[PDB]
């Protein structure tokens, strides 16, 4: 068969991308997220939560690994987060192959951020509609990266995604600082989120990932349950 | 609400909404049919109704249960023919990855595969998203029985006890009730429970000609069908 | 089919073709950028705007970018597709030296990279390229080099030139206040900060909201430096206390 | 291991239902070098459920106060900010119980600055 | 509006329009009916003469897909004969392949497959045919099945198309089919076609007879001469 071969993003007389913007609001409305690093690795958290017992929390995830050393959150979509999580295991494959080294986190985020863009210009398709948090321990330095439907991408800190961001970003404004230890950070991961959070939290609707100098792992439900213990 | 083509293919609407793909979930309730799929201890359960309007009609060619392998079984809702076609391509699904790893395919990765395959037609703006939907039951080592079920918008996931079709809610609010009292599971208690549903949900008090019943257990994992004669074995043992 | 394409290629009844206008009304907004040269050494200063409060700091460059050993480029605009032709004329470079083992001059390579981005505004139906980037560089046909790209196609070269929002006061400060042959690279960036001092509305001039960056001459070696913030903020003092003397003066 | 852990809460609510304290204050001693062992959630929980099942009974003259500075002392080692600053109210409202001058007037304020920012 | 011009737009309530419309394209064609027997098929086409120009055995609507494979079409006469085309191709890539006439379950299920393709896309227009296929063997006895155009296959035991389908199946029910060899299912097809298309809509027509069962071997062919001159002589008592 064919395609269209026109583009379906096209500039409006105030010189404004209207798709990016209408994708940027559809992002708005999914979970909320958090992500913190502190001077020894990072922490990702995200809120999850089945409509009614009936479904399973053990059978999908939130928190991927793309490799040994590099985590992986979103916030937007469900669906589009596959292909993407997909895309960026082949690329990983791929540097490896040639250069018998991990990928460096900068090249990766890099690499997805092109892919994102050029799915924005081609024809007879639609952007993505999620944004991503992506974390890496490499030489040492914590690493931290947001990417954007429109391709961009920053390095920060503290970032709140989500729902109700802008009060995540003012509350992580107040507390945050550059000298910090994980368990530290991880407190004040969950004590942000507990500001949108629902009545009571329990060890399996929150989702926590921590990167230190020894490789990426998702935390087990019990250990979560004990850090939701003897907090708040 | 809405500005351009965004009711016409599927792009965002203004509020970052698309309508093309919520029209598909619509369009499953055309059939006007129920399925429920219910997760034991030790065996899974999938029941359907079936309705033959007229007689000079074969009633041996309306079965909406198919044998996607030896060991998984699946039930289907909506239109029929996209429903046949996603039968297709699950069945050469698993020949090539049996073909190509060398051991039987996992039910979950075959989920996966296909809800993969699906999330491309809400992408493009020149194809028609396949109103029909997807239930699948398996037994896997060291897991058990499990039960899938899969949407047309690309959203899988996996359930202890589902239903799909008119009376999706209420079915779900029945087998909640039931669920939340936590009781132990065999394989008669499954069966009952998983016929009770849609018997006092649709109040019929029907017969072993009008229903159709698909079991697989930690004994011969095999699929089967049901027989009408212990088919009427069951109604009567639950009718003291 | 052609119910829902939206023709982003054919005329207008009068004259011109709009994508490109729009795309020019869109460079508008989101910068400022503006680069100068007289003798020995070439500057672009440019206009942070990423200015939050928690920001890491890293890759020790903001928006100016390396092409080459003596190639080094400024960009306003949507950021990504700033990547793409960024990405995009580096190969060209290096295919070049590639071909002929010489250092590419900067007037082919602008070329180069304006053919391509004209290529978009003729045949093809897609959305065009909404950036704009200035060119400085230096080579043995005709030393120093300032340009200016455009998403229309065209470019040109120049003396002093700025591209952000308000470019049009500086332009006008700038050709009110030049001299032909005598600026060296002493009085180029007071010129500069006084430059921004005026087109921004933030008075004070914070020096993490600037980022200059100069390229200068060696025996052979061309060396670009991105100066610290370990010195911006005496030439800033400097110009607010000669400022207030000149103004005292009056 | 985590069932030593476990007997050792239970045998500690048990011994605050019979209404001793000289057993607990034992019992605090008894772990300190056994908790550099395990995960720091649980270390942090069990130094939690112990020191307020100890201070919420009656007074004991002897052990009302080194307790909570051995407490402030290792908290101030493994740098937990909050576990720290919540003993330090602690010992300051415990102070008050036992007639004290000065030493409840200049933690409190010493503590001001910090809980303020 | 404009929900209607692709068919690759689900309408709000959720349903595609481009399909009903070939529908009722369907429900002007003539008519024609098929009705199993103990040991075969038999399939009957009442078709109308527009003209005296026009030389009888003209434009049969009574088309041979295989050796042992019989068809009969109504709606628009391209399209019938493009989609016989290609399941005659179909026939012979599969006989060359494995080795041995292909059974109806699998043939039926490939040009309905092929038909559905046409419905998602807006770049090609659904087909306009709806059609059966009769057939016979000694090991698996005699197959009917019916294809619509929205891609929809059933098996029946006796089934009609065109104009008046319900009033064609109405006398068609009273029938005790299930018993008798089609020896004598002639004369009653002839009397159940000679009872509809009062006088007053038509002034002439023609009927189109086929055959295929045990009593010919396995092939499949018209009635002879004599046989319809017999049948039709009987059916035309209904005058009483």
């Amino acid at each position: 068969e064919r395609g269209y071969s026109f583009s379906l993003t096209t500039f409006s007389p105030s010189g404004k991308l209207v798709q990016i913007e209408y994708a940027l609001a559809a992002v708005a409305g999914g979970a909320p997220s958090v992500g913190i690093k502190a001077a020894n690795g990072v922490v990702l958290a995200t809120e999850k939560k089945q409509k009614s017992i009936l479904y399973d929390e053990r059978s999908v995830h939130k928190v991927e690994p793309i490799t040994k050393h590099i985590g992986l959150v979103y916030s937007g979509m469900g669906p589009d987060y596959r292909v993407l999580v997909h895309r960026a295991r082949k690329l990983a494959q791929q540097y490896y192959l040639v250069y018998q080294e991990p990928i460096p986190t900068a090249q990766l985020v890099q690499r997805v951020a092109s892919v994102m863009q050029e799915y924005t210009q081609s024809g007879g398709v639609r952007p993505f509609g999620v944004s991503l948090l992506i974390c890496g321990w490499n030489e040492g330095r914590p690493y931290l990266f947001q990417s954007d439907p429109s391709g961009a991408y920053f390095a920060w800190k503290a970032t709140a995604m989500g729902k109700n961001y802008v009060n995540g970003k003012t509350f992580l404004e107040k507390r945050y600082n550059e000298d910090l230890e994980l368990e530290d950070a991880i407190h004040t991961a969950i004590l942000t989120l507990k500001e949108s959070f629902e009545g009571q939290m329990t060890e399996d609707n929150i989702e926590v990932g921590i990167c230190n100098e020894a490789g990426f792992r998702r935390l087990t439900p019990t250990e979560v349950k004990d850090y939701l213990a003897a907090i708040a | 609400s809405s500005a351009g083509f965004d009711r016409h293919i599927t792009i965002f609407s203004p509020e970052g909404r698309l309508y093309q793909v919520e029209y598909a979930f619509k369009a499953i309730n055309q059939g006007g049919l129920t399925s429920v799929a219910v997760r034991g201890k030790d065996c899974a359960v999938i029941v359907t109704q079936k309705k033959v309007p007229d007689k000079l009609l074969d009633s041996s060619t309306v079965t909406h249960l198919f044998k996607i392998t030896e060991n998984i079984g699946c039930v289907m809702t909506g239109m029929t023919a996209d429903s046949r076609s996603q039968v297709q391509r699950a069945r050469y699904e698993a020949a090539n990855w049996k073909y190509k790893y060398g051991y039987e395919i996992p039910v979950d990765m075959l989920c996966k595969r296909i809800a993969d395959i699906s999330q491309v037609y809400t992408q493009n703006a020149e194809m028609r998203p396949l109103g029909c939907c997807m239930i699948l039951i398996g037994i896997d080592e060291e897991q058990g029985p499990q039960v899938y079920k899969c949407d047309p918008a690309g959203y899988y996931c996996g359930f202890k006890a589902t239903a799909a079709g008119v009376k999706q809610t209420e079915s779900t609010s029945f087998l909640e009730k039931k669920v939340k009292k936590k009781f132990d599971w065999t394989f008669e208690q499954t069966v009952e429970t998983a016929i009770t549903c849609l018997s006092t949900v649709l109040s019929i008090d029907f017969k072993p000609s009008e229903i159709e019943v698909g079991v697989v257990t930690v004994e011969n994992p095999k699929f089967r069908i049901l027989t009408e004669a212990e088919i009427d074995a069951h109604l009567v043992a639950l009718a003291e | 089919s052609r119910r829902y394409d939206s023709r982003t290629t054919i005329f207008s009844p009068e004259g011109r073709l709009y994508q490109v206008e729009y795309a020019m009304e869109a460079i508008g907004h989101a910068g400022t950028c503006l680069g100068i040269l007289a003798n020995d050494g070439v500057l672009l200063a440019a206009e942070r705007r990423n200015i939050h409060k928690l920001l890491d700091e890293v890759f020790f460059s903001e928006k100016i970018y390396k092409l080459n050993e003596d190639m080094a480029c400024s960009v306003a605009g949507i950021t990504s597709d700033a990547n793409v032709l960024t990405n995009e004329l580096r190969l060209i470079a290096q295919r070049y030296l590639l071909q002929y083992q010489e250092p590419i001059p900067c007037e082919q390579l602008v070329t180069a990279l304006c053919d391509i981005k004209q290529a978009y505004t003729q045949f093809g139906g897609k959305r065009p390229f909404g950036v704009s980037l200035l060119y400085i560089g230096w080579d043995k046909h005709y030393g120093f080099q300032l340009y200016q790209s455009d998403p229309s196609g065209n470019y040109g070269g120049w003396k002093a030139t700025c591209i952000g929002n308000n470019s049009a006061a500086a332009v006008s400060m700038l050709k009110q206040d030049y001299k032909e042959g005598e600026m060296t690279l002493k009085s180029a960036l007071a010129l500069a900060i006084k430059v921004l001092n005026k087109t921004m509305d933030v008075s004070k001039l914070s020096a993490e909201k600037v980022e200059i960056a100069t390229l200068t001459r060696e025996n052979g070696k061309t060396v670009i430096r991105v100066l610290k913030q370990k010195e911006v903020e005496q030439l800033i003092k400097k110009h607010e206390e000669e400022e207030a003397k000149a103004e005292r003066e009056k | 291991v985590q069932v030593k852990e476990q007997s050792i809460l239970e045998l500690g609510s048990l011994l605050a239902k019979t209404g001793q304290a000289a057993e607990l204050g034992g019992l605090l001693k008894y772990v300190r070098p056994f908790l550099n062992s395990i995960s720091k959630a649980k270390a942090a929980r069990l130094v939690r459920s112990l020191l307020d099942l100890f201070l919420d009974m009656e007074a004991a003259t002897g052990q009302e106060v080194e307790l909570c500075l051995e407490c402030i002392e290792w908290a101030k080692s493994e740098k937990r900010t909050f576990l720290r600053q919540a003993l330090e109210a602690r010992l300051v409202s415990l102070y008050f119980d036992t007639k004290r001058y000065q030493e409840a007037l200049h933690l409190g304020s010493q503590l001001l600055r910090e809980l303020k920012k | 509006t404009g929900y209607d011009l692709s068919a690759s737009t689900f309408s709000p309530d959720g349903r595609v329009f481009q399909v009903e419309y070939a529908m009722k394209a369907v429900e002007n064609s003539s008519t024609a009916i098929g009705i199993r027997c103990k040991d075969g098929v038999v399939f009957g086409v009442e078709k109308l003469v527009l003209s005296k120009l026009y030389e009888e055995g003209s434009n049969k609507r009574l088309f041979n897909v295989d050796r042992h494979v019989g068809m009969a079409v109504a709606g628009l006469l391209a399209d019938a004969r493009s989609l016989a085309d290609i399941a005659r191709e179909e026939a012979s890539n599969f006989r060359s392949n494995f080795g041995y006439n292909i059974p109806l379950k699998h043939l039926a299920d490939r040009v309905a497959m092929y038909v559905h393709a046409y419905t998602l896309y807006s770049a090609v227009r659904p087909f306009g045919c709806s059609f059966m296929l009769g057939s016979y063997s000694v090991n698996d006895g005699a197959q009917l099945y019916m294809i619509d155009p929205s891609g929809v296959s059933y098996g029946y035991w006796g089934c009609a198309i065109g104009k008046a389908r319900q009033a064609a199946k109405t006398e068609i029910e009273k029938l005790q089919m299930k018993e008798m060899t089609c020896r004598d299912i002639v004369k009653e097809v002839a009397k159940i076609i000679y009872i509809v298309h009062d006088e007053v809509k038509d002034k002439a027509f023609e009927l189109e007879l086929s055959w295929v069962g045990e009593l010919t071997n396995g092939r499949h062919e018209i009635v002879p001469k004599d046989i319809r001159e017999e049948a039709e002589k009987y059916a035309k008592e209904s005058l009483k």
